[PDB]
RNA sequence: UGGUUCUCUAGGACUGAUUAAUAGGGACGGUCGGGGGCAUCAGUAUUCAAUUGUCAGAGGUGAAAUUCUUGGAUUUAUUGAAGACUAACUACUGCGAAAGCAUUUGCCAAGGACGUUUUCAUUAAUCAAGAACGACCAUAAACUAUGCCGACUAGGGAUCGGGUGGUGUUUUUUUAAUGACCCACUCGGCACCUUACGAGAACUGGGGGGAGUAUGGUCGCAAGGCUGAAACUUAAAGGAA
């Protein structure tokens, strides 16, 4: 599997059982701004990233607010003119969780990317 | 498959009670190297006698890259050498007495293990090509 | 010699092991004997798990010094010391100490 | 008595005839007692419940497909959407 | 521990001692000064052997009797595979237990399929019929054969007459199956296909072949 | 550092980038197992034979029978030979990729888990294709069964292999090392008993439910009536009553 695809499978299904806190192993620069995004829209509260020499591991802490997250495996270029479409297709309903793509100005969701007018690669969802 | 490894610790510092010398320790290798023992044999006893956690950390680099740099290179990878050798003492064993399937079957395995790291190491071209295993 | 087959079927239970051993031996006359040995393995006083087995290294090695002293107490005799000996069943006890250690 | 029956079997060596998973053991006690046109063979609310399927929630998506590597978009659909 | 005293009981009516030893674990029976039966020691000595394989007390007093004895079947030396040997095993305790009661009703005896043996108590007669029941459904005859068998001797021995006639046109045992051959023209069957010891090599990889 | 004799006390030959995955491989260590191969050893049955002892039956069956038997069967005792097999111990235990594997001892290679502040440094995962394992003496396999699946959370008791710690009893001592049990922790297994939470969608040949009912259709099979005995009112004999 992925490595950003099986810490948000950890971070799916830990919080469908109903934890308080994840451990996901291990962690990259995609995973920060991943978690980033989602902790700016306020899907999750802190998280802690201890470095061990290794690769590092990630604590998140979240309450109860998400309900989906996903990586969109093929990285697809999405314009600026159609990242309403892709929300569109790939949301749950109209003004609904955020797609998150990987641009030119980095990570970021896509009611940012289209705000500072800038496309990308799509990334994920989150919801 | 089993979790069983080494923990390297966090730190990659001489442990503060090392008051050996970061020379004598290459001296030591070199000269065990040349009485002839594998790598990992030269780890081994450095680590349980004279007391180096690891060279990595306490030399400069790895001690392969000593061996190397001062000119004891080994003709093949320790892993393809070890390899190499378990697979020809099993094909003695099977030209001794031929009514051993599991010992067949195990040959079918180490043959394929030898060529999935003879690939590896043909690709980074560590040993050249055109090698064959006999 | 021989027992009778009720006290070995007596003595057979399960959850332990019978480490049995034989050897031929020659005495101090020119008879050649096949003497062989039973024993099984006890649990200790204070032992709470049912099983009480031997680990098999542990029945090699019993086995093992079973039959070096049994041939030591053989060979070091003759048919009737060996008789006088095995009448009051101190072979036994050499096994018993010696294996304790076990 | 179910409970101490087979266990006292399982203990010995005694080889049980197999029951399913929700009824009651038929021993010899059921057929003395007449038992079972009190108690049922089974308790038939737990096997009412376990026979109910698994609720699956409400189904969100369309455009791919949803494995643990995560979603997959198909090219077809990729260059419908663009 | 419980049943003791009625073992007590049970045997001082035959003039046997009986001590039942708690902490290494086993169960003695003695003749005693006033035993004048010199056989009853053999079955005291069965019914301890079966309060130890575990059938119960009111089971087990009846080998005290002149009538009845002890068999102990062994079944673990029969088949190979671990499967095979549980689906007979299985198929000797029945469905529901159905087929091991019909036994027991049919042969008069108490049967304890355990372990890879069956014990039995009974009279000799059901002891012979249970025991060549058990053996052949260990081979791999089917026990409803000898339960429909068993019943038709039953109702084919309560009549007066056809009691020195073989019934063995009455009895469906004898199936005549075993009616196949082969009859290949023997192609590789003759010598086909000799074992070396040494394997082939592998089919190497794209990247292999490359460099 | 010594070949000896005079009381430790007497000379002697002497070049120029990173980690180090609770990914993967390899080494090492003490081990572990009914994993395999070869050799060896044993066991008691069985069958056969030799030798006694004794005499009329022995098998076998629901009863019988084929069979053996005064040229001594069966039973008993001593001994030999053969081919198998490894009883109880034997387990919801172990090992093996699966089929499978149970006597001892040795050799040959192998394997796994654990321990590791050893080594290499991405060498990796899945499977269509393909490969390995699976003229004589003639044989059985299935046959009542079960269960909700995975990318998935925690546990609980018991058990097998390794490791660490504790500090009591069995052990014991200046010959080597080495146990057994109890307890806690931990890793990895074969199972078992539970829990919480998820779309879990996108050796080949097949008609259409279960239980029945009717039939002016089509294809069949089937009745009569004493036989002999019909062209013959016909014998003997048989049947029936």
């Amino acid at each position: 599997s992925s490595v950003l695809a099986d810490a948000l499978n950890a971070i799916n299904n830990a919080e469908k059982t109903g934890k308080r806190q994840v451990l996901l192993r291990p962690s990259s620069k995609v995973i920060i701004k991943f978690l980033q995004v989602m902790q700016k829209h306020g899907y999750i509260g802190e998280f802690e990233y201890i470095d061990d020499h290794r690769s590092g591991k990630i604590v998140v802490q979240l309450n109860g607010r998400l309900n989906k997250c996903g990586v969109i495996s093929p990285r697809f270029n999405v314009k600026i003119g159609d990242i309403e479409k892709w929300t569109a297709n790939l949301l749950p309903a109209r003004q609904f969780g955020y797609v998150i793509l990987t641009t030119s100005a980095g990570i970021m969701d896509h009611e940012e990317a289209r705000r500072k007018h800038v496309s990308g690669k799509i990334l994920g969802f989150v919801y | 498959k089993g979790i069983s490894s080494s923990a390297i610790p966090y730190s990659r510092n001489a442990p503060a009670w090392f008051k050996l010398s970061s020379e004598s320790v290459i001296e030591q290798i070199v000269k065990y190297a040349r009485k002839g023992l594998t790598p990992s044999q030269i780890g081994v006893l450095l680590r349980d006698a004279h007391g180096v956690t690891q060279a990595r950390v306490i030399t400069g680099n790895k001690i392969m890259r000593i061996l190397k740099s001062n000119g004891l290179a080994p003709e093949i990878p320790e892993d393809l050498y070890y390899l190499i050798k378990k697979a020809v003492s099993v094909r003695k064993h099977l030209e001794r007495n031929r009514k051993d399937k599991d010992a067949k079957f195990r040959l079918i395995l180490i043959e394929s293990r030898i060529h999935r790291l003879a690939r590896y190491y043909r690709t980074v071209a560590v040993l050249p090509p055109n090698w064959k295993y006999e | 010699m021989d027992f009778t087959t009720d006290k070995l079927r007596s003595m057979v239970r399960k959850w332990q092991t019978l480490i049995e051993a034989n050897v031929t031996v020659k005495t101090s006359d020119d008879y050649v004997l096949r003497i062989f040995a039973i024993a099984f393995t006890r649990k200790q006083a204070n032992q709470v798990k049912r099983h009480s087995y031997a680990q098999s290294s542990h029945i090699r090695a019993i086995r093992k010094v079973i039959s070096e002293i049994l041939t030591k107490e053989v060979q070091g005799s003759t048919l009737a010391q060996l008789t006088s000996k095995l009448i009051p069943e101190v072979i036994n006890k050499e096994i018993e100490n010696a294996t304790k250690d076990i | 008595r179910i409970k101490k029956y087979e266990q006292e079997a399982a203990e010995g060596g005694i080889v049980l005839s197999k029951v399913k998973k929700g009824q009651f053991r038929k021993i010899e006690s059921t057929y003395k007692k007449d038992i079972e046109r009190r108690i049922g063979g089974s308790i038939k609310a737990r096997d009412k419940e376990k026979a109910t399927k698994r609720e699956r929630g409400l189904k969100i998506s369309s455009v791919g497909r949803s494995t643990r590597n995560g979603l997959i978009v198909s090219k077809r659909d990729i260059a419908r959407i663009s | 521990k419980t049943i003791w005293n009625d073992v007590t009981r049970a045997l001082d009516k035959h003039n046997i001692a009986c001590v039942l030893d708690l902490v290494e674990g086993s169960m003695t029976v003695k003749t005693t000064r006033k035993t004048y039966d010199p056989a009853i020691i053999l079955k005291a000595r069965d019914l301890i052997k079966l309060l130890a394989r575990s059938v119960p007390f009111p089971q087990a007093v009846k080998i005290l009797q002149d009538d009845m004895a002890c068999d102990v079947i062994k079944i673990g030396n029969f088949v190979t595979n671990k499967e095979r040997f549980v689906k007979r095993r299985q198929r000797l305790v029945g469905p529901n237990g159905n087929t091991l009661k019909a036994l027991e009703l049919l042969t008069k005896c108490y049967i304890l399929v355990q372990g890879n043996t069956v014990s039995a108590m009974g009279p000799f007669k059901g002891l012979k019929e249970v025991r060549r029941v058990v053996e052949d459904c260990m081979k791999n005859i089917h026990p409803i054969y000898h339960i429909k068998e068993l019943m038709i001797k039953r109702e084919l021995a309560k009549r007066p007459e056809l009691a020195n006639e073989d019934w063995s046109r009455f009895l469906p045992m004898f199936k005549k199956r075993n009616v196949a051959r082969k009859k290949p023209k023997k192609i590789r069957n003759v010598e086909k296909k000799v074992y070396t010891p040494f394997p082939p090599a592998q089919l190497p990889r794209k990247v292999d072949l490359e460099i």
